[PDB]
């Protein structure tokens, strides 16, 4: 990060890497919590 | 340890946070010590070489002048004494309007000499006797050295070179020029009658060029804005009204009722009708600029336009009655058209710029006029405010000398010579007042002393050569300031002088402040609130 | 004559001040700092920023004007690029 | 001890040391706007307690954004304001000569020497220096109608030649002087309008004789209505055109279904009288002050007519200016002679918003400049230095005197109070000579700032002003010194007149201050 700060306290931001696993871990654990209710024999 | 527990009575009942002072040490010598520090605050702004100040007041205001009223009342005094002396200089402006500082240096030391007599063994009441004989003395004496009086009060040059000196007090180098514009100012509004109003001349001060480019003007100025089409008239016929621009209504609440439809559309064309009969009625008899003090309605602008009518609407109470004044005319406390009486007249009315102000104009050609307004330039507000000081105390001077027409020199020369002939006369006198007579002589060598170290020099020798040429029957020679070694000129040729009767009022109330101040024994304040 | 500290601004002891040629490097610094941020979004085969507001709503965009509309910024310059987007789009 | 005279918390100090003090304090304040004087000047950044930000190069703008509380700091913030209201330019160089004075004269104040005779030096000098600008300046009594506009020209060019628009002051030194001898003889301010609309580049500002504002509120039917006239005739009104209660204090008592109906039918037979008394009288284009109705939208937009409503005071005034009619708040007496007229009449995109546009006007006493650029604060600088450039033609429209500029006037003010000092003296000659020699602060900052060595080209200065070349000032481009009155760089006489005398009164009025008092809170 430069030494120059271009953001108010609490603004934050994500570059290449950390965007793609954020982004990918929330779309998995979505999936994945709602993966058990498929099928006939699903639950509830 | 142990403690001194209290005294029965007065000191056991006495409230929480009351000071109770009793007795010549803790009374008198404390209040002497505050009138003598209060002097010595104010003593350094005395005389034509005095150093400008600085106050700030509570409200974070900036004030540069050497006016001891001004700087006296933007300061804050916690002391009963130092008020009293500052009530006494506030009353000696009232009455005269110049001579703020002689009171306080006087008091001052008239207070410091009565404390080392008390100190020897002489009681306050002998104190006290000593300085009023000594004072009714003075009073006798000093007619006997009235020179030069005023000849003639409507001579532009002999006006300027009696108010030379009064400015010259505290704008040095700027004098000639501050009293020839406040000579013509003061000549141009003198009536036949000697009644002479302070408040007919008015002052208007303008951001801009320096102080060389002030002028006076035979008429009214306001930092306004004309409200019509109309900017510029060449012989002008005003009319003046009180009431606004607009058309009436009740007093009672009104309203206006209507059952059909013909006066639903007939209301609003009948009202125009009447506001445009109304404004051409007032525009037949020839007036050409209209003034008012309230509202003015937009159809009333229209027809106004319309016609070839100047508005201008200005909004004080008293800036209305001064316009009336000087126009010659009578405020209408209802719209209607004027009668010739009531009609004023002037020359030229029109709008200007000067220096980023949009101002408005009503001048005339003629030399006496009823008013005359001032407008002064300058680069700080600070300095047009001291330009204006300057300005209110030539014109107080000049209404002094239309009351009377006496003269005495100045400079310390009636200073020498009233201590002097004080002194002799209490060398005769037998009895324990001869101390205070004498105590009384020598207070009045503190104002040429304070201009003497003022300028710079050594006081002491500047005092005795004064004495050893007043011996010789010389009673017109004082203090020289343009030399840099201790000298003395002849007053009268160099035509330093002041007015009688603002020595006479100085010498008066310092006395009666001095001897109040001495009269008090104990003192019992409330805690403060 | 002891010149001790004397007040000549209000809030003095609070407030800073940069001159020189650091300025002049701090302004480029976010000026850089801008234009590298918005580098990726060039071309035919750029990729898109995805904004979150203050309330908490996703944006996903490739528009550079929008982009810089809704990054909140403290740097004078940053705002001034910002500006610049602004009038160009 | 036990009662004090004045409250507790009151601060004085007196003597030497409290106007020593004052004297440091203006050099900070002189300091603070060094760096924005010459050809080659920077400029400022200033933020403010909400973060809104000041672009500016201006020295009274500067210190108007400082919050300075120092009571001696305080005279040259009043002084640049002064300058600026009276003449419009030069407000850096009064601040710095005030400071150079005080600068000057500061060790002799150290060596116990009177402030009285330091004043009356410096009114001596200020008097000579004043006669002798009068006497040496060039004018040209009967000289042209055509090189009465090359010296405005060459005055604004010179003003615009420090400011953020420098490289196009050819460009707007033409408009300016346009823009000047377009206006009446008062030369009201007002009378010229400013609009700034982003986007674009610089080179596309331009200047409409005429009249130009913005697009106002619409309603429903404002898209069906024409765009474009050629010879319309224009009324101005203050009448407000929309169905309405006829007064606040009104109220209706009626008894019978017919005299309700009558009741009903009498407002839209009012509202369309007025209409109809418009239309009648030939105007194609309408505005109003006031707002205008979407039935009065409708029914304009049904006969080919263009209204518009809510306008500004100032630029409907603007336009009665240009076109020639006069404002109504009556439309029962539409007349001719209160129709405005003009040769072509738009409305266009500019930068994303809608213009409308008078233009073709040949009478007209007024003008309205379109100002482009890439940001607020650009656009507000460009306003600033289009201010400055106005006002300098404006007094040189009044007065036609002019000096060359670039240090040559003040090397040879300098030259004559050194040689007058010499005549006299005393502690007059040493005074006379510091005020003498505090002038070419002018010419050193112009070098310091350029990046020169400027103790070498102030020698060649003073070399060639004494040997007999009384135009010859710093050349900025060559390196050297060149005569600035055959270079073009000229000035009116008032700038440096009025620049003396108010740094002077404000150098005497902190050297006469004897002690400062502060009062509680
Ligand atoms: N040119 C002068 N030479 C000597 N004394 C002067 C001169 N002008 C004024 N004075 C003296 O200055 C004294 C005080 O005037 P000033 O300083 O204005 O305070 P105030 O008038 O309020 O007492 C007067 O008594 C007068 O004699
Ligand atoms: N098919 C293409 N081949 C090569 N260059 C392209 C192609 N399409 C777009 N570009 C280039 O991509 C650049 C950036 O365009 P774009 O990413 O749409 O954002 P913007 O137009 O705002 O710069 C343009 O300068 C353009 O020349
Ligand atoms: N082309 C030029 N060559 C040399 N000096 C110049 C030129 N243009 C302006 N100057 C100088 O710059 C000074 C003006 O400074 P500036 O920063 O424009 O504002 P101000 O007029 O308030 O000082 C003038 O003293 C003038 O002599
Ligand atoms: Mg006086
Ligand atoms: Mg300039």
């Amino acid at each position: 990060l430069a030494p120059v700060n271009i953001f108010k306290a609490g603004a934050d931001e994500e570059r290449a890497e950390t965007a793609r696993l954020t982004s990918f871990i929330g779309a998995i654990a979505i999936g994945d919590l709602v993966k058990s209710t498929l099928g006939p024999k699903g639950m509830d | 340890a142990l403690h001194v527990p209290k005294a029965p009575g007065f000191a056991q009942m006495l409230k929480e946070g009351a000071k109770h002072f009793s007795g010549l040490e803790e009374a008198v010598y404390r209040n002497i010590q505050a009138c003598k520090e209060l002097a010595q605050t104010t003593r350094t702004a005395y005389g034509p070489n005095g150093m400008n100040k600085m106050v700030i007041n509570h409200l974070e205001k900036l004030f540069v002048t050497n006016d001891a009223a001004t700087i006296l009342r933007e300061l804050e005094v916690q002391h009963p004494a130092a008020k009293m002396i500052v009530m006494a200089s506030h009353m000696q402006e009232q009455e005269v309007g110049d001579g703020t500082n002689f009171v306080l240096v006087f008091a001052g030391a008239l207070l410091e000499l009565a404390e080392e007599l008390l100190r020897i063994g002489l009681s306050v009441s002998e104190v006290i006797e000593g300085y009023e004989i000594a004072c009714r003395k003075a009073h006798e004496i000093l007619p006997n050295l009235v020179c030069c009086s005023a000849k003639n009060l409507r001579d532009i040059d002999e006006v300027s070179s009696l108010l030379r000196t009064s400015i010259m007090s505290k704008q040095y180098g700027n004098e000639v020029f501050l009293a020839k514009l406040i000579a013509q100012a003061c000549v141009s509004i003198f009536p036949d009658s000697g009644h002479f109003n302070v408040d007919n001349i008015r002052v208007c001060k303008i951001l801009g060029s320096g102080i060389s480019s002030s002028s006076v003007l035979h008429g009214m100025v306001f930092k306004k804005e004309t409200e019509g089409d109309v900017t510029s008239v060449k012989d002008a016929k005003i009319a003046v009204y009180s009431c606004p621009f607009d058309g009436m209504i009740t007093e009672t609440k009104g309203t206006v009722l209507i059952k059909t439809a013909e006066e639903l559309m007939n209301f609003s064309k009948g009202e125009e009708n009447l506001m445009d009969a109304q404004v051409k009625a007032i525009a037949d008899t020839g007036a050409n600029v209209v003034v008012t003090g309230g509202k003015v309605a937009d159809m009333a602008l229209h027809y106004a336009n319309k016609y070839n009518i100047m508005l201008v609407r200005l909004n004080s109470k008293w800036d209305l009655r001064r316009l009336c004044k000087t126009v010659g005319a009578t405020a209408l406390p209802r719209l209607t058209p004027p009668v010739l009486e009531e009609m004023g007249h002037c020359d030229s009315v029109y709008l200007s710029e000067v220096g980023d102000t949009q101002v408005v104009v009503f001048k005339h050609e003629k030399e006496d006029g009823a008013i005359s307004t001032i407008v002064l330039r300058g680069s700080t507000d600070n300095l047009m405010d001291d330009i204006e000081r300057a300005v209110d105390d030539g014109v107080n001077t000049f209404k002094v000398l239309t009351r009377d027409k006496r003269l005495v020199p100045g400079g310390g020369a009636t200073e020498i010579e009233l201590a002097k002939q004080i002194t002799s006369y209490g060398e005769t006198c037998p009895g324990l007042e001869q101390y205070a007579i004498k105590k009384f002589a020598e207070a009045f060598e503190a104002i040429p002393r304070a201009l003497a170290e003022n300028s710079g020099v050594k006081a002491n020798e500047v005092i005795s050569k004064l004495y050893a040429v007043h011996q010789e029957g010389n009673k017109n020679v004082g203090l020289d300031i343009e030399a840099e070694v201790p000298a003395v000129k002849d007053m009268l040729e160099a035509g330093i002088l002041d007015t009688y009767l603002g020595k006479y009022w100085a010498i008066k109330l310092a006395t009666n402040a001095a001897v109040t101040v001495l009269r008090v024994d104990q003192i019992i304040m409330a805690k403060p609130a | 004559e002891y010149g001790r500290p004397f007040l000549i601004i209000k809030d003095q002891d609070r407030k800073s001040r940069l001159m020189g040629l650091e300025a002049l490097k701090s302004h480029i610094m976010a000026a850089k700092a801008v234009a590298n941020t918005m580098r990726t979004s060039l071309g035919p085969n750029g990729l898109d920023k995805m904004m979150v507001d203050k309330d908490g709503d996703v944006t996903v965009t490739n528009d550079g004007a929008t982009i810089l509309s809704m990054m909140d910024v403290d740097h004078q310059i940053a705002k001034l690029m910002v500006e610049l987007s602004k009038s160009q789009d | 001890t036990p009662v004090i005279l004045l409250k507790e918390g009151t601060d004085s100090s007196q003597g030497i040391p409290q106007l020593v003090s004052n004297i440091s304090a203006c050099q900070v304040i002189a300091e603070a706007v060094r760096t924005t004087l010459g050809p080659r000047g920077m400029d400022k950044l200033i933020v403010d307690g909400r973060g809104k930000a000041t672009i500016s190069n201006d020295g009274a703008t500067i210190l108007k954004l400082l919050d300075v509380v120092h009571p001696a700091a305080k005279t040259l913030v009043d002084i640049a304001k002064s300058q600026d209201a009276e003449v419009g330019d030069g407000t850096t160089s009064v601040t710095l000569l005030a400071a150079e004075f005080l600068k000057q004269v500061k060790p002799y104040v150290e060596e116990g020497l009177h402030p009285q005779i330091i004043i009356r030096a410096f009114r001596t000098a200020t008097q000579l220096a004043v006669n002798k600008i009068k006497e040496i300046a060039v004018t040209v009594k009967k000289a042209d109608k055509v090189e009465q506009r090359k010296l405005l020209e060459k005055c604004a060019m010179t003003a615009l030649s420090s400011k953020l628009i420098s490289q196009q002051k050819a460009f707007f030194a033409k408009m300016v002087v346009d823009a000047v001898m377009m206006l009446d003889d008062l030369l009201q301010l007002k009378m010229i309008g400013i609009k700034k609309v982003q986007g674009g580049a610089l080179e596309d500002s331009q200047l409409v004789a005429g009249v130009a504002f913005k697009k106002t509120f619409s309603y429903a039917g404002f898209e069906m209505q024409p765009k474009k006239y050629h010879n319309p005739k224009i009324a101005l009104l203050n009448v407000e055109l929309e169905l309405k209660a006829e007064k606040d204090n009104a109220e209706i008592r009626v008894h019978t279904v017919e005299d309700y109906q009558a009741i009903v039918d009498a407002e839209w037979n009012i509202l369309y009288d007025k209409l109809e008394k418009i239309h009648h009288s030939g105007a194609k284009v309408v505005l109003s002050k006031l707002p205008i109705g979407d039935v009065a939208t409708q029914y304009f937009a049904d006969r080919d007519m263009f209204c518009a409503g809510r306008v500004p005071e100032e630029d409907l005034k603007r336009t009665m200016m240009a076109c020639g009619g006069s404002i109504q708040t009556s439309v029962n007496a539409l007349s001719a002679d209160v129709l405005g007229r003009c040769q072509v009449f738009e409305e266009t995109q500019i930068g994303g918003e809608r213009y409308n546009f008078f233009t073709g006007c040949p009478k007209a006493k007024t003008c309205t400049f379109i100002l482009r650029g890439g940001a607020e604060q650009f656009m507000e600088e460009t306003e600033r230095s289009l201010h400055d450039a106005i006002m300098i033609v404006r007094r040189a429209i009044k007065n036609d005197s002019v000096v060359a500029g670039g240090g040559a006037i003040e090397m040879e003010l300098s030259k004559y109070l050194r040689d007058y000092s010499r005549t006299i003296p005393g502690k007059q000659q040493l005074l006379i000579g510091a005020y003498a020699k505090a002038l070419e602060i002018i010419p050193r900052q112009l070098c310091d700032n350029a990046g020169f060595d400027a103790t070498n080209i102030l020698n060649k200065l003073r070399a060639r002003h004494a040997q007999g070349g009384t135009w010859y000032g710093v050349d900025i481009n060559n390196e050297d010194i060149a005569d600035n009155f055959e270079a073009f760089v000229w000035e009116p006489a008032m700038v440096r007149i009025n620049a003396l005398t108010a740094a002077s009164e404000a150098a005497c009025l902190i050297v006469s201050v004897d002690e400062t008092i502060k009062n509680p809170r």
